[PDB]
């Protein structure tokens, strides 16, 4: 189906028995009444294309996913930025990738730094990716920065953005945003559970960067993460949020001041 | 010749007079887990009949000020009988339903409710705290109800954030008091593993929400109850070991 | 070496560019699939499913009665019931559906509509009622004698109890753009309007009040253009 | 043409081919019975 | 016709009912009275090119466009700086580009930014495109610059000029400079018509650019875009106006001191 | 030869190769009657 | 890769050059053509 | 020369990278092998 | 075998003479007991890769190796840095090679230049590679750095990081870490052996640096450098060391103050 | 593909072709008796 649909010249009617229009909606089914058994219509051919709504052509932007601060002071430093990955951060790829339950894709981050006030120094930076398991990086002259097997990516600050590809690497069959479970086993509590949908087979380890130097670096960097998605595959399609995000990791909604799906009238017998 | 069913599945039999066409979810009967998309290697145990039939829940009066309520499949009838007894002894689990929802009345009641599942349906906290330690979270009995079930506090948000208008994407049915008395959905197995544990993960949950309200003039009947069945269609166990209990 | 030479655009990061990236892990291959029911493939799938239209969204209402469309024995011969708009893209009642986000997500539509009704009454009460769609032009029609020139469907109360109204495609253009008036008023659609045909009318010791649920979705035809960022969500708060 | 990848990986090259396999009627009519267009779905 | 015209050999005629050079004007047709019908001619082969004088020649030149401001101040400040995508701003494209009614084509703008004393700093900019319908943004750290389903440019001042493609996206069949008609329907005034000659098939929407930096940036840009044309079909061709653009989006001009056609001359009756 | 594009669309590639049809009559001689070239228009 | 060299030309901006730009709208069809009476070709039917 | 231009991942140094380098000796030919008993080929004839 | 093992269904036995799980370890063989002759298995096709754990996969990592330092004073100054190539000074690399006793591979050096606080300035450098018997440079003006017969790479510090090639150079047909010998005759002390382990046949040159330059710079330059191996050939695999290093060229460790391989428990009859 | 080199060199080119040959049996039954699986390993 490369274009939409064509419609068939039509006509009108006058008998008993074939009722197009009276589709009952109890069965659980979209009522299937088409236009040429209907009003009279005309021939047509639609060369409309139906390619951009697919779902590869869907989630193909990148978006941002995640920000992380690089202070590097002098006395109460910290040198290293450790960022856990994941995506429910910023509501806009969050709400465009929760409208499915499975999914499966691949992803291509890129990594954008600048400086506070606003500047590209030639300072050398190194983007570590650490696996669960492996340890993270304490001080920003630490033995884990070897990054002997281990994927790292030196880039200077006036170079262009980086740009790696990561695979799928979920050790179930695909990615799930929601989990109607619990981790472990035992009793569990009444009062806070704080255990309850956490997705098991999604983290992805822990994103890391520090600044290749000996001593300091009187400057306070904050780089960007942007992910596009490819070779997508979704399943079990889920409504869209209507309900403003409250949580990091935890989907929850006020119980007062709900919103409305669809704003006020004056009154129901007027359109406008 | 089509209001008409019978539904039998190994010693139960569910008779109906005034039905729609049976739902089946997403096009996809439940079948058996084939060699190419397992992973474990011990062999899986396949009772088929004292597994498979109708299990009848409780039934819950339907007033005038309901919200709607909902359930945990792989969690309702796991305490029950032998799918439970089988299901506390073994890991790992697999299997399909077949639902049946009663609802009957006089032809002078008027009413519509919303059957239909959700596949992980999380249930969402209430509240307009983002301190992690203040967050409300659901208790247990408000995440897994058992065999009982939970209401809803908000069920024009479905309870999760997500509006009950879209909730048609889902595989539904109504039950409309001057079309029908009964609702059936027949669900396949919905996950991204082959096997899973049926104590610890809920796959998916029914939900009835009335959306039109019951009315009626004074002098008639006053108790409407709602009943559920359950048929665990093909349902397979792995990973024998000691019973648990949850 | 090739003697290559640069031109405009390098060094740009563009958002919608398909490219070849650098792996990270080397000789790595997935998990394997499983099959998982319920594959989609494109969000036309998602369009031609039905979803309840909020007709009733004004105030004086609640989550679960916003839903809802009262029918009662009307003492005027000829009155009119709720009435919407038809354009999926603009604030309304059209918001509560799963076709109107994903039309919100993009700028521009074609292909007709379907709006079905439903009606949940008693067995016991039977009417008529007149739905009826109109083009662009003048407003909202202010009688039944006005509306019922554009086109209209007669719907009865009988043991089947859903009609679904069609919405055929009757721009001058080829796509619309999802955008509400001001100077846009070039790309409107037309207005909807439900009319009581003869009446509600219901036997004794019955009730005289019941609701019909409007639903909505797409036809075959229906295809959507130029992608971008939906108005339903500007500020967050840092989660 | 495409921008084929020059790599021994292929999770690393950019979109292959589209497919236009929509399916919708298993959203639509997920029904046992396939009612007919021009009858009545309840008898 | 890779070449303009031959000319045949010609001679004399003395003879009565032939009638070449007495084409009637009255019937709206052009005179077809050729060299070979007249004076004696010779045999000549002409390899005069007529590539260039085509309509695809004619308009694959870049031009200016529009010219946007960027201030960027400390207290008075607005960070952004959108540009509604028109051109009839500079009467030189407008010019050449309103001797047709309807056209259809390819853009290829290219945006050169500098500053304003001239200099070039390595300032990353970001340009953004925004449709019709989608928000503006507001700040120059506002919510839209997230670029999710929004096309945007990454380039530095120091880089080269950026340069995109941009097709034919206008909802009718091809374009046009001049609707003689009313976008609304109703009573129009008789005062003051603002919405007379109004092109409903012409908005573009918006272009945007800001600096990415956290702070601010003592610098006031100024960005010029050049807009080139390819793929370009014309109908209907008008004539060339011979009066001065007043207006931006309105053909006007001064009842008073009119310009004429052609300059004076002393006398009819003599040619310098 | 002639900068062959290198991507998926077909509006980002370089102007194609080009059409001489000039047709020119239906400018100069827009009328039923066709005109002879040694004839009177009127008679 | 490829040991290229840049000659002179680099990094200018020439008003009438044919070169291939980037696409920003990714798989678009635009709106299909109608037949619209009297197209012109060359500036050559207009000077005639 | 031929009209190139870069693309972001320029001027990294990638440790798990299998890309060609520059030989400095040019001409060479190693010593000649040997038969070793005992050669592995993969991590797995250890953990077995 | 591109994939692991696949299972073939299984079933049960009762009958005497056959027993595959009484397989005797006093033979110094490997249990041969499979699933199929154990406890009842299903079929199960696996699809797993063997691909990452090959050697070739498994040694292509860069790993640091050396660190030369470079003052570069002005009155006590050297200006050149010599530095003997070997692996085994970081024991991580070391740990990851000593698995096994002969090794043949192909290496590809790759060297990262910085400053001292942290900084990249323009400065040209020179890699020099002495060969064992070519004379080493004494100055940063001496004679040996005409690199004439003796390849040399000169890069600055703002290029990025240079990557030469290194064959397999050793006079015998594979490496050894692990010499059980003697490198000369006579007779050998028993107070001190200084001598004993010394790899004869793995000495590859010295690696030397200095700035081109002709007064001086002042500057601290700390170079790092980083060999990757590729088409490498593993012999007879040894166990994996379980206690620290302590020496540069010979493996020793505390005789008092022993480490154990695995971790304390609270008793025996305890799995936790 | 793949990365072929450019050189006269034959050690300057990336990792060649894989070679799945494991042959672990000369490391776990390294005796001169055959030992069947369905048997005792002393008589």
């Amino acid at each position: 189906a490369e274009s939409a649909a064509n419609t068939t010249p039509s006509s009108h009617r006058l008998e008993t028995g074939r009722v197009p229009a009276l589709q009952a909606a109890e069965t659980g089914a979209t009522s299937n009444a088409t236009d040429e058994n209907m009003i009279e219509t005309r021939c047509v051919v639609n060369r409309n294309g139906v390619l951009e709504t697919t779902i590869n052509h869907f989630f193909s932007r990148s978006g941002l996913v995640g920000v992380v601060n690089l202070t590097d002071g002098g006395t109460d430093t910290t040198g290293y930025a450790t960022w856990d990955i994941d995506i429910m951060g910023f509501v806009q790829l969050r709400r465009k990738c929760e409208m499915f339950t499975y999914m499966r894709f691949n992803a291509e981050f890129t990594f954008v730094t600048t400086t506070k006030n606003g500047e590209a120094r030639p300072y050398m930076l190194q983007y570590m990716y650490v696996p669960p398991g492996a340890p993270k990086p304490t001080g920003r002259d630490a033995f884990q920065w070897q990054t002997a097997t281990n994927p790292s990516v030196f880039v200077k600050l006036t170079d262009p953005p980086a740009q790696v590809s990561v695979p799928f690497m979920s050790p179930a069959s695909a990615y799930q945003w929601f989990y109607d479970g619990y981790p472990t086993f035992g009793q569990h509590p009444e009062t806070s559970n704080t255990t309850y949908g956490l997705c098991p087979n999604n983290m992805m380890g822990t994103f890391a960067v520090r600044v290749v130097s000996r001593e300091a670096s009187q400057l306070k960097l904050q780089t960007r993460v942007y992910m596009k998605l490819k070779h997508v595959r979704a399943w079990v399609p889920r409504p869209i949020r209507s309900q403003p995000y409250l949580l990091k990791n935890f989907p929850n909604y006020d119980s007062s001041k709900i919103t409305n799906s669809a704003r006020d009238r004056s009154s129901i017998k007027q359109a406008n | 010749s089509d209001r008409v069913a019978q539904l039998t599945v190994g010693n139960s039999s569910i008779t109906t007079q005034e039905a729609a066409n049976i739902v089946l979810a997403y096009g996809e009967w439940p079948e058996y887990c084939p060699d190419t998309d397992a992973t474990a290697v011990d062999k899986p145990t396949r009772p088929d009949v004292s597994v498979n039939r109708f299990y009848t829940l409780d039934s819950k009066m339907w007033q005038e000020n309901s919200t709607g309520w909902y359930w945990k499949f792989p969690d309702v009838l796991n305490k029950t009988g032998v799918f439970g007894q089988n299901a506390q002894f073994h890991y790992l689990y697999r299997s399909g339903f077949c639902l049946h929802v009663q609802c009957n009345a006089s032809k002078f009641h008027q009413g519509a409710l919303l059957v239909a599942v959700i596949p992980e349906f999380v249930i969402a906290g209430r509240g307009s705290n983002t301190k992690p330690n203040e967050a409300p979270h659901p208790g247990f009995t408000t995440t897994f109800p058992g065999t009982t079930g939970a209401t809803f506090h908000d069920p024009y948000v479905l309870d999760s954030g997500v509006p009950l208008s879209q909730a048609l994407i889902y595989p539904h049915q109504w039950i409309n008091l001057r079309t029908n008395n009964c609702a059936t959905v027949i669900v396949p197995y919905i996950n991204a593993v082959p096997f899973d544990s049926a104590i610890n993960h809920s796959n998916f949950g029914l939900i009835v929400i009335p959306v039109s309200p019951l009315k009626y003039s004074s002098g008639a009947t006053t108790a409407i109850p709602i009943t559920i069945t359950i048929a665990p269609l093909n349902s397979e166990f792995g990973g024998l070991r000691q019973a648990v209990s949850q | 070496g090739i003697p290559a030479e640069l031109r405009p655009g390098t060094n740009q990061f563009l958002t919608t560019d398909d490219d070849t990236a650098a792996p990270i892990l080397p000789g790595f291959t997935p998990t394997p699939t499983i099959h998982i029911p319920g594959e989609v493939h494109s969000l036309l799938e998602l369009c031609r499913v039905e979803t309840i239209l909020e007709v009733n969204n004004t105030t004086e209402a609640t989550g679960l009665t916003r839903l809802l469309i009262p029918v009662s024995s009307q003492n005027k011969a000829d009155e009119l019931c709720a009435a919407f708009m038809v354009d999926p893209g603009r604030i309304g009642p059209w918001q509560s559906t799963l076709v109107g986000q994903i039309c919100r997500y993009y700028t521009q539509w074609s292909g007709s509509l379907k709006v079905t009704f439903m009606f949940t009454g008693s067995f016991m009460a039977t009417g008529k009622m007149l739905v009826a769609y109109s083009p662009p032009g003048s407003a909202q029609p202010a009688n039944r004698e006005t509306a019922m020139l554009g086109t209209h469907v007669i719907w009865d109360f009988g043991l089947q109890s859903s009609v679904s109204l069609v919405i055929p495609w009757i721009s001058n253009t080829h796509f619309r753009t999802a955008k509400t008036g001001g100077n846009y008023d070039y790309y409107t659609a037309g207005v909807v309007t439900l009319w009581y045909q003869t009446n509600y009318v219901v036997p004794p010791e019955t009730p005289g009040e019941a609701y019909i649920i409007a639903m909505g979705a797409a036809q075959d035809n229906f295809t959507l253009k130029i992608c971008k960022d939906t108005d339903e969500v500007t500020q967050q708060a840092v989660l | 043409f495409t921008n084929i990848n020059y790599y021994k990986d292929s999770y690393a090259a950019s979109a292959t081919r589209q497919d236009f396999t929509q399916d919708p009627k298993k959203f639509t009519q997920p029904v046992l019975d396939s009612i007919r267009e021009l009858s009545a779905p309840l008898n």
